[PDB]
């Protein structure tokens, strides 16, 4: 049986679903590297683990390449349509749609990126074709596996949401979810994998298929269009780097908000040196609960697409941006109405959007 | 979202994060070809002005944080999970267990995690002390009455001193952690 922890010698595979992490590692047994692995499982868990990741999304895919020694990120995040528009998510009366019902209009898709940035890794980095790595999830899609628990649990918490389209009639078949262990078979999945097997990337960006995914965009509400589709490619995106207690940190930049502020919390709290204090005491958490709220205010207001926006990434960064920060949290007092700071204390320029309070 | 993390023979490594956003993203299947579609726009701003609103060919903000940490200019720890905004807080906090405290990797992958992005939203896990969220909560904290689980962090350790990788899957799901050893 499979292990949550494990050893090797010549690699290393860890993901959410044992099927997944096992045609990852036979991947690997048979001459694979990584990048070969790394696809073979996105596609894997797109059939296994089908509410968490897909064709149908995007994703950043950071990679350490062995022989150049340079990292890069392989950045697939979806786009808004040509049709896309700033109010879009509002009602009549300038509010906003409630959540729970606006992520289930057509408006909320965004042009899928996680196909073709498989793409783009295997011509970056890629020993065994797409059509070989995509044959193990074909198989999965079209005879089926056996659901777990985490895949149980999540057809049952959102049966509401998958009884309005055509997802019932693969995860509520005859009305009822799919139960622990029972077998779910995607034939149409299988399908398209296999259109993608033999046309490449072109069944899911082109053609028959494009124009259905657009045509059901449509009927639920969004502007998405075929040309949409045509137009997508992913962006090679560089990594931020930060230096933290004798290691050098590579990790995501806008388009995510994650590097920027992994680095700025890392960079608050280590003034603090946590160690000192037991690791569930209430010191440590007052310490980490005050940092987050400072970054967190600062992400809403300061983080988006660097395409688009004036990111002050260098501000957000500066060692005496982080002293000021870190000289607002106390360990006796709680920061009741914490606030964005004023990166552009320490850097050039300035924003090109404004402070919008949000529901 | 989730989260993996892949290393070869050769020295390359992979982490990569990936997501339709919410559970099933949408729900929507695309008719005759099994295509569950992204609800991703949503992570954009829905009153429009800053940073993040929605514009037409714009990226919806992503807290996605797939991240290698090197030393001695080789890679030597992969870390990533999915959660929203809360992913940020579990690469943090993995990396605060594992390195601050000095924590073996499985254990600072299962250390109890909190989350809090402002005065009204906050989020613990099992284990962290009934008495410190008393005493947190009187301090001005807004933390609830009943533990969620945070993240789902994969990671993978590499030894390049004994030539030996580690692979960790959080508890949180049920993930596997294979090490090849070839031959």
């Amino acid at each position: 049986e499979y292990k949550q922890v494990d050893v090797g010698k010549d690699g290393m595979v860890a993901t959410a679903h044992p099927l997944a992490s096992e045609i990852g590692a036979d991947v690997l047994k048979k001459g694979g590297n990584a990048i070969d692995a790394a696809v073979a499982i996105q596609f894997a868990l797109n059939v296994t683990e089908p509410m968490m990741s897909g064709i149908g999304g995007g994703g950043f895919m950071m990679v350490y390449d062995g022989k150049t020694k340079d990292t890069t990120i392989i950045d697939s995040r979806e786009r808004a349509p040509a049709g896309a528009t700033p109010d879009m998510f509002l009602d009549e009366n300038g509010k906003a749609i409630p959540f729970s019902e606006r992520v289930t209009k057509g408006t909320a898709v965004g042009v899928p990126g996680t196909l073709k940035g498989l793409e783009e890794a295997l011509d970056k980095w890629g020993t065994r074709s797409m059509k070989q790595l995509i044959t193990p999830s074909i198989k999965l899609a079209e005879k089926g596996f056996p659901i777990d628990s985490v895949l149980a649990e999540a057809i049952s918490d959102y049966q509401e949401k998958l009884s309005r389209t055509a997802a019932k009639d693969v995860f509520l078949p005859n009305g009822e979810p799919l139960k622990e262990g029972d077998t779910l078979i995607q034939k149409d999945l299988a399908k398209t994998f296999k259109l993608i097997r033999s046309k490449g990337t072109d069944a899911f960006y082109k053609g028959k298929f494009a124009k259905t995914l657009s045509d059901t965009v449509q009927d639920f509400g969004g502007s998405m269009t075929e040309k949409d589709l045509e137009n997508y490619d992913i962006t090679i995106d560089e990594p931020i780097w930060g230096d933290y207690q004798g290691y050098q940190i590579a990790t995501t930049p806008p388009p995510s908000s994650g590097g920027i502020f992994l680095l700025q919390m890392l960079k608050i709290l280590d003034h603090f040196n946590l160690s000192q204090y037991d690791v569930r005491s209430w010191e440590k958490y007052q310490l980490l609960a005050e940092t987050m709220h400072l970054s967190y205010a600062d992400r809403a207001s300061y983080a988006g697409d660097p395409e688009f926006v004036n990111v002050p990434l260098k501000g957000l960064l500066h060692p005496d941006y982080i002293k000021e920060r870190q000289q607002l949290i106390n360990l006796d007092q709680v920061n009741k109405k914490p606030k964005a700071g004023d990166p552009w204390k320490y850097q050039e320029g300035s924003a090109n959007y404004k402070q919008v309070e949000q529901p | 979202t989730t989260h993996f993390t892949v290393a070869d023979r050769w020295g390359n490594v992979v982490s990569y994060t990936t997501t339709i956003e919410q559970l099933f993203g949408t729900g929507i299947m695309v008719p005759d070809y099994g295509v569950i579609l992204n609800n991703e726009l949503t992570d954009f701003d829905a009153i429009p002005g800053g940073a993040n609103e929605v514009q037409p060919n714009k990226r919806p903000l992503s807290s996605m944080t797939p991240t290698i940490l090197f030393k001695d200019d080789k890679p030597v720890l992969t870390v990533g999970s999915p959660g929203g905004a809360t992913i940020i807080s579990s690469v943090l906090q993995t990396i605060l267990y594992h390195i601050e405290y000095g924590m073996e990797l499985k254990a600072a992958v299962e250390e109890p995690r909190i989350y809090t992005n402002s005065m009204s939203s906050y989020r613990y896990e099992d284990g962290v002390p009934k008495d410190v969220l008393s005493k947190l909560n009187g301090m001005g904290h807004k933390f609830g009455t009943s533990p969620v689980d945070i993240g789902n962090v994969q990671s993978i350790s590499i030894d390049h001193e004994n030539g030996t990788f580690k692979g960790v899957a959080d508890s949180s799901r049920n993930g596997a952690a294979i090490g090849i050893n070839l031959k």
